[PDB]
RNA sequence: AUGAUGUCAUACUUAUCCUGUCCCUUUUUUUUCCA
């Protein structure tokens, strides 16, 4: 259970993990944020979207980082 | 915490009575606890022992084994305090015999001054309003009055050694404890020193339940 | 129990009892990369000690090639304090 | 002392070998000697 | 009353003290927003007595200083009227032998004076610099250092000018001077933006009448030098002269600290100053070379180390000037008798050696190898060893080297303690004499041999050691008669029965055979090793360690001056070294099984290993299973895999588990060349993953782990898929070892098979009714997520969007 | 290309004294650079600025004159907007142009 | 009681099966799950792999395999071929007959190189005749008794066995084609 | 008087292994002389 | 048809241990009808 002190330290360590009660909302929103961080990181899906819509890389990443805030609806209750 | 002070720091009836009483409160709280537990005489004689203990048993090198033996004779189940109780009991039983302690490897000085401190304690006992009672062989009352006095002076088992109840600082048992190999789960002591390693003296095995009996305001259950 | 307060540039070392094994994987083979520890488990009387034994720092704690394939060596000072 | 398992291993050994070959029966038993074997049986 | 209520609701410090980390979040957030309204008026009086309560613990302190710092950030203004109170109640903590009391008082005072109302500080703590008590002056002075950390010196420097130019009190001039030295201790490099402003502050008191202020200002010079490394007297020249004159026109405590400061500036100095200043101070030094005093000795010798260790103290200078009185009065028994003097006298004397060579220092401390207090000659070899080990022995001339070698022999005989002191001394000294040692090898050995003859074990053992040291140079001077001697004579002593000597003899023989190879050894190993085999039965850790070392060397490299039958007997003896109580022995044993498999073929040694697997008691079964792995690694695994697999059919437990554990180690050891035997081994692991026992499945899982990490990247993913099918059911398990080896198998299998496959195995049980299954799947998915969280972005399912949320990812299905 | 491991943004100090590495959430470090005696560059252990629940739209070094170097990041705080079941805190949240600062003397990064 | 009101949210198995788009999945305890719409969409995704059987059970994993008797492991062909097994059988019988005294006598005077088996026999097994075993593709977890379950869902008529042919009166082998079984006779007779 | 041409004396591990094996034969003998149809020796011994 | 309960010995696991341990200085507190 000191293992648990370390393990909810691990929950505090890695944003996106889970535990047996985790809610569909936390799960899917964390995966959605991660999806955004990687669309930004990988230099080429950025071209994919930039080219799919008719936007430009500054436009693209600005949208993405705005969306990063409430990507999957408002919260659960 | 012991109950000599109100929540603002002045004197309770319990609190005054102990200051007039000769010796310190922890002991004093235990003596008052004899009032509740009807172990008057036994708690009295225990007090008389802890007054002077530090020199009870002579432990010469040139007679180590016979000495350890005239000691190991009295070793009672429950702890060092009731050990002392029976030891004094048997000495006075012998009629305050000096050769008794000489045969049984006990410092006559310690014994007889302790007897004197108990007798003058009894001479205080009327003022501190104590009824002269026996536990009738019920050492449970004895250990419980010991708790009602020395709840603060407690440790618990940890798998990394014996460690305090409160501060969880790490102690060890004195080698010469009547429980030194017994190594109980719920421990009471009387000394707190750190010789070559942290130590505690005149120790006894307790119930953590008596702790919620006595000090639910100081000792809460979740911490046991 | 682990320190895990994050990594640094200070190498770790092994007593001679502990000589040879990896820090976690407990291997004896094919060590690839050197170990690094934190300043806090770097200072003072803890300079040059055995991450495992606590003995004197003489031989260099290393990282079993499996541990580097799975990058369990990118967490920092794993000192069992 | 003596435990159900050993007592039955004894029983079996004796009933096979006979009641005067105490040294081999002792050899079957781990930490038991022929004095104790003979006493236990008799 | 609202004030008592606000405190009532304020004691959710219980919410933060006890409770969940959920509790911590609720209360921490609510108060971090309620901080202004709830105010520090009531807080501080509730707050100080807990922070001072005797046993508030590490993290209680951590959390409460979290509180004080963030609530003081919050309430830059709403903490105002409690400043002197916080100040004086926490003050002793920065000057306190608890580094973390220093740290935490430091940090919270940083934030306190930081968001504080500023003038307040000055206002409160002006009149205390003039105070009468050096106690309070030191406390407030090191406070002022902390307050300069909190704010910055500039805002303060003129008020420092005041507290240091005061003509009312010397108390206050001393106070300002120690404020100076204190910041000079604390901020360190951060002073060069001023670098002389403080020097100005201090120019007033090195001439002062109170020795207290004078000499603490000397130490201020010291501290400023320290934080003010080699950048020299472009700031400090403004005070160099009072130091200079007081050094001589003074006596005592001033001599101490003023010498300390001047020696701290002696690095920063330059020739036309660091020639005149040093040359002048040297005559002070010569009168102080007889100083009885301890911290005197420390300061003067440290001084000398830097001072007569510059480029402007001539070789000639020191050799004619410092050395005679230095050697005279410090090379008395007293200093080696001392606990401090031993090592520090070492320090500076090794440095003077570094300065001026060996052909005089060595000569000045030769015959201290024959003094009385064995501690003394112990010290002199401690030094000499350090010295020649760092420097080399180039200039040591003839007669010098003679008296040295001879004092060496003496020290080593005279030895009366079990110490590596004289050993290492000897090793180093001949290590540096190199080839200079030719003509005394009769002498050196004859000594060692007569010792080898002694009655008491200890000296015998010592002489064996010393042989093991000088073993290499023994040869390198071409000791035909003499190294031949040591060879055959040790072959003689191989009959000892004092384990403590027998072990050292084996060590010395090993350290001879290292230099002289096998095929010119003086006892041919053809007779050595036959003699060694009956020793392997000596049931003692030290002799066993050294014997198995020697036999391992021989079986590695010699190996052909012996017969197959000899190697077989030695195999049978190794089989019961696997029960020694020391692990070095057991690892050496396994290595030599490897070497013997190389020399002789593998098949007979493998047959003798399986029969050992039949034993019980686990730690020699496990070490034979290591040995099997090792034999297979050296002589290619196809030679041994059929025999292992076939032995997997003997119906006994310990042996089926021995086979499985051995394959575990084998796949670990070979690694990327498992892409061959993965197919051969699968149907045996699937066999043992369909139950046979707990340990059966624990071990087959370990094997899967190591196979996966070996076959990473070679395409054998169908086989690891097949074995996933069999490992994954054990996921619900309880025994720690079993479930743990299972989890390990799944991390290995995660890199080797990819994280899609394993996210699919982990999909359906994330949101299961139960809680045992929910918890195991979230444990796995956590470990799958931590490592390789970034692949998964292309592996997540498609999870439809209900009414008031959006859940599909349209980003990913733009067409293009 | 993770989310909380640094590397997406990286800035320097205009003079060439320190670098900061930064992620798009929860992590940024700083490295100090000194010529060695032979002027062959060295790099000591890194600093820390772990602050939870915070985006970063950029990080950049501010040009100070031989003071402590310091950096201007943007920021945001998705925290509340995920505590509010109404979507109010989605709106009404403000970028916070902020500066962290070195302290090369005391060797830490202060907000 | 709040768990009990969510328990009134704890819908019917018919509630589920009618709601859901893929009704094959819906099982018993599905409903006591905090998010059954998810749980069922997941369990109806492609390629995903369902929880083992045995989380319900009170018996642990293969304590049900406890009872039976089991035959020892059967080597791969290409390893039998190289004739190791007979070497090992022979050595076994030798050393089970030999007595303790002779055992130690052979410890002190070994029968060095009693046997031999040549390389290129091994190296050709492992490098020239090694072959793909039978593997099971993604998803098919092994559960207790699975190897006992015979096999099903071959509704095909042409599926015949050789023991089937023998104990039905028809031919085995290349004549399993040109042999119409005794059931094709009444297929021709009445359909 | 011993004899020449002999090994040593069995070490306690081998003595233990064969004590075990002899015990097992003792068991097989008794279950033979008592004719038990309710017995099995499993593939793990 | 496998429950927990156990003071059950045996079997078994971690290349898990054989090297992480020990005895107090000094000394002090007022008292109550006798029968
Ligand atoms: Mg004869
Ligand atoms: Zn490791
Ligand atoms: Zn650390
Ligand atoms: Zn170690």
């Amino acid at each position: 259970y000191t293992i648990h002190s370390q393990l909810e330290h691990l929950q505090s360590k890695y944003i996106g993990t889970g535990h047996a009660d985790t809610t569909k909302w936390e799960w899917l929103v964390n995966q959605h944020r991660d999806s955004y961080c990687s669309y930004m990181g990988h230099f080429d899906l950025l071209n994919y979207f930039a080219i799919a819509e008719n936007e430009s890389k500054a436009r693209v990443r600005f949208n993405l980082m705005e969306k990063m805030l409430q990507p999957c609806g408002p919260p659960a209750d | 915490a012991l109950g000599a002070l109100n929540h603002l720091g002045e004197l309770t009836t319990s609190g005054r009575k102990m200051a007039e009483l000769p010796v310190d409160p922890m002991l004093s709280k235990m003596i008052l606890a004899s009032e509740k537990y009807s172990c008057s005489e036994e708690i009295l004689t225990v007090a008389a022992m802890l007054s002077v203990n530090n020199s009870i048993f002579y432990r010469p090198k040139d007679k180590v084994v016979h000495a350890d033996n005239a000691r190991v004779n009295f070793f009672l189940p429950g702890g060092d305090h009731l050990v002392l109780l029976n030891v004094y009991t048997q000495w006075a039983e012998s009629g305050y015999s000096s050769q008794w302690c000489y045969e049984n490897f006990v410092q006559f000085r310690s014994m007889r001054r302790a007897r004197d401190v108990r007798e003058q304690l009894e001479g205080l006992l009327e003022r501190v309003e104590v009824g002269l009672s026996s536990c009738q062989g019920d050492y449970i009352r004895v250990r419980k009055a010991i708790t009602a006095g020395y709840f603060y002076h407690t440790a618990r088992l940890t798998r990394s050694g014996y460690r305090t109840v409160k501060q969880q600082q790490t102690v060890f048992i004195h080698p010469n404890s009547s429980l030194f190999e017994q190594q109980p789960r719920w421990l009471l002591y009387h000394e707190l020193v750190l010789t070559t390693k942290e130590f505690m003296r005149q120790v006894l095995e307790i119930e953590s339940s008596w702790l919620l009996e006595v000090a639910p305001h100081y000792y809460k259950a979740k911490e046991l | 129990i682990f320190c895990r307060k994050q990594a640094g540039v200070a190498i770790g070392r092994l007593c001679e009892k502990c000589d040879g094994k990896c820090v976690i994987c407990d291997s004896y083979v094919r060590p690839c990369t050197l170990v690094r520890i934190c300043d806090e488990c770097n200072y003072g009387s803890y300079q040059g000690r055995c991450v495992i034994c606590g003995g004197p720092g003489v031989s260099d704690a290393y990282y079993c090639k499996e541990c580097t394939i799975q990058e369990k060596d990118r967490d920092g000072c794993p000192k069992i304090v | 002392v003596w435990r159900n398992t050993e007592d039955e291993i004894l029983k079996a050994a004796v009933m096979k070998y006979g009641k005067n070959q105490w040294s081999r029966i002792a050899s079957l038993l781990h930490r038991k000697s022929a004095k104790q074997c003979k006493a236990r049986w008799y | 009353p609202e004030e008592q209520k606000e405190r009532k609701i304020m004691k959710l410090l219980l919410k933060i003290k006890n409770g969940t980390p959920p509790m911590r979040k609720a209360a921490l957030r609510q108060i971090t927003d309620k901080a202004r309204e709830f105010g520090a008026g009531p807080l501080f009086n509730q707050i100080l007595p807990l922070l001072m309560s005797p046993t508030l613990e590490d993290q209680e302190r951590h959390l409460l200083v979290k509180v004080i710092d963030r609530i003081l950030y919050k309430l830059d203004d709403l903490v105002r009227p409690y400043v002197h109170k916080i100040l004086v109640v926490i003050e002793p903590l920065l000057i306190d032998e608890d580094y973390y009391a220093r740290v935490e008082g430091r940090e919270i005072i940083s934030n306190l004076a930081k968001a504080a109302g500023l003038a307040t500080m000055i206002s409160t703590m002006r009149p205390d610099i003039d105070n009468m008590d050096e106690y309070v002056r030191n406390t407030t002075a090191r406070a002022f250092a902390v307050v300069a950390s909190a704010l910055g010196i500039p805002s303060l420097l003129p008020f420092l000018k005041a507290v240091c130019k005061s003509k009312k009190s010397w108390q206050a001039r001393h106070t300002g001077i120690k404020i100076v030295q204190q910041i000079a201790i604390l901020m360190g490099c951060a002073i060069l933006p001023h670098l002389r402003s403080l020097v100005e502050i201090i120019e007033h008191g090195l001439v002062d009448e109170q020795q207290k202020v004078r000499t603490i200002s000397a130490l201020a010079i010291a501290a400023l030098a320290e934080a003010a490394t080699p950048y020299g007297i472009e700031s400090f020249d403004s005070v160099l002269k009072p130091l200079w004159k007081g050094i001589r026109q003074h006596r005592g405590k001033g001599l101490a600290a003023f010498l300390k400061a001047i020696g701290y500036l002696i690095p920063l100095m330059d020739a036309e100053y660091a020639n005149y200043y040093t040359r002048e101070v040297m005559l002070i030094l010569i009168r102080e070379f007889q100083s009885p005093d301890e911290e005197m000795k420390k300061i003067v010798l440290k001084v000398v180390k830097q001072c007569c260790g510059t480029d402007g103290v001539e070789a000639n200078y020191i050799k004619t000037e410092i050395l005679p009185p230095f050697f005279k009065h410090f090379w008395q028994h007293r200093m080696a008798l001392d606990r401090r003097n031993y090592r520090q006298l070492v320090d500076t004397t090794v440095e003077l050696a570094n300065k001026v060579g060996a052909a005089e220092i060595i000569s000045r401390i030769v015959d201290d190898l024959k003094d009385e207090a064995e501690q003394y000659r112990k010290m002199v070899m401690e030094t000499i060893e350090k010295i020649m080990g760092n420097l080399g022995a180039a200039d040591i001339d003839h007669k010098l080297e003679e008296q040295l070698i001879d004092g060496i022999l003496y020290a080593f005989q005279e030895q009366t303690t079990e110490d590596s002191v004289m050993l290492n001394g000897f090793g180093t000294v001949v290590n540096a004499l190199g080839k200079r040692v030719k003509p005394y090898l009769p002498q050196i050995c004859g000594t060692v041999l007569w010792r080898l003859n002694n009655k008491s074990a200890k000296v015998r053992q010592q002489a064996a050691d010393l042989i093991s040291r000088t073993a290499v140079v023994m040869k390198t001077c071409q000791e035909e008669k003499l190294m031949g001697h040591l060879g055959v004579v040790l072959y003689e002593y191989l009959g000892e029965e004092y384990p403590e000597v027998l072990g050292s003899i084996l060590g010395a023989l090993k350290a001879i055979v290292n230099v002289i190879g096998m095929h010119k050894m003086t006892p041919p190993i053809k007779d050595l090793l036959p003699r060694l085999t009956p020793i392997l039965k000596n049931r003692h850790e030290k002799v066993q360690e050294n014997c198995i070392d020697l036999v391992g060397r021989i079986a590695d490299r010699g190996a052909e001056y012996v017969s197959a039958r000899e190697w077989m007997r030695i195999c049978f003896e190794l089989l019961e070294l696997l029960k020694a109580h020391k692990k070095a022995i057991r690892r050496a044993t396994v290595n030599t099984f490897g070497y013997i498999a190389k020399a002789i073929g593998p098949h007979d040694v493998l047959a003798t290993l399986l029969n050992n697997l039949k034993v019980q008691e686990r730690q020699n079964r496990v070490c034979t299973t290591v040995a099997i792995a090792i034999v297979a690694e050296t002589c290619s695994p196809f030679t041994v895999l059929p025999a292992l697999m076939n032995e997997y059919r003997v119906p006994e437990l310990n042996v089926q588990n021995g086979v499985l554990k051995s394959l575990s180690f084998l796949f670990e050891y070979i690694g990327e060349m498992g892409k061959d035997y993965i197919y051969a081994v699968t149907p045996l692991l699937e066999d043992a993953l369909m139950d046979r026992d707990l340990v059966h499945r624990q071990t087959a899982s370990a094997v899967v782990q190591h196979m996966s990490l070996g076959v990473y990247g070679f395409g054998c993913e169908d086989s690891l898929n097949h074995l996933l099918n069999y490992v994954w059911p054990n996921v619900f398990e309880t025994s720690p070892h079993v479930i743990q080896a299972v989890m390990g198998a799944l991390e290995g299998l995660r890199v080797a098979i990819g994280p899609c496959r394993m996210l699919q195995y982990c999909l359906q049980g994330l949101f299961h009714p139960a809680r045992k299954v929910r918890d195991v799947y979230w444990k796995i998915y956590n470990s799958i997520y931590i490592g390789s969280q970034d692949a998964l972005i292309a592996h997540y399912p498609r999870i439809y969007n209900d009414d008031k949320n959006t859940y599909i990812r349209y980003e990913l299905d733009y067409i293009l | 290309c993770r989310r909380i491991v640094p590397g997406q943004f990286l800035a320097v100090d205009p003079k060439g004294r320190a670098v900061m590495i930064s992620a798009i959430e929860k992590q940024k470090l700083v490295y100090i650079l000194n010529r060695d005696a032979a002027a062959r560059l060295t790099i000591s252990s890194p600093l820390e600025a772990h602050k939870a629940n915070t985006l970063v739209y950029h990080v950049v070094g501010v040009d100070v004159g031989f003071e402590n170097p310091m950096f201007a990041c943007l920021e945001m705080d998705y925290e509340e907007a995920d505590n509010d079941p109404t979507g109010e805190a989605a709106a009404n949240t403000q970028q916070t142009l902020t500066f962290y600062e070195l302290d090369l003397g005391l060797n830490h990064v202060v907000r | 009681s709040k768990k009990k009101l969510r328990r009134m949210n704890r819908f019917t198995v018919a509630e589920l099966k009618q709601l859901v788009a893929r009704p094959d999945v819906v099982e018993m305890h599905d409903v006591t799950a905090q998010d059954p719409k998810l749980l069922v969409h997941l369990k109806a995704t492609r390629n995903s792999v369902p929880v083992p059987r045995h989380w319900c059970f009170k018996r642990k994993y293969l304590q049900g395999k406890r009872g039976i008797e089991k035959p020892p492991f059967e080597l791969p062909d290409f390893i039998k071929r190289t004739g190791i097994q007979e070497m090992r059988e022979a050595l076994q019988e030798k050393e089970e007959q030999k007595t303790m005294k002779s055992k130690m006598r052979e410890k002190v005077r070994p029968k060095m190189g009693k046997i031999d088996i040549d390389y290129q026999k091994l190296h050709d097994a492992f490098f020239k005749w090694q072959t793909k075993p039978k593997l099971t593709i993604h998803g098919d977890l092994y559960y207790e008794g699975k190897e006992f379950e015979t096999r099903l869902k071959e509704k095909k008529p042409g599926d015949l066995s050789d023991e089937l042919r023998i104990s039905l009166g028809m031919p085995v082998g290349p004549n399993a084609h040109k042999v119409p079984p005794p059931w094709l006779i009444a297929m021709q007779r009445y359909g | 008087g011993g004899k020449t041409g002999s090994g040593g004396v069995a070490s306690s591990s081998e003595s233990n292994r064969d004590r075990r094996e002899r015990l097992r034969q003792l068991a097989l003998e008794t279950i033979d002389i008592n004719k038990d149809p309710y017995f099995m020796k499993n593939h793990l011994g």
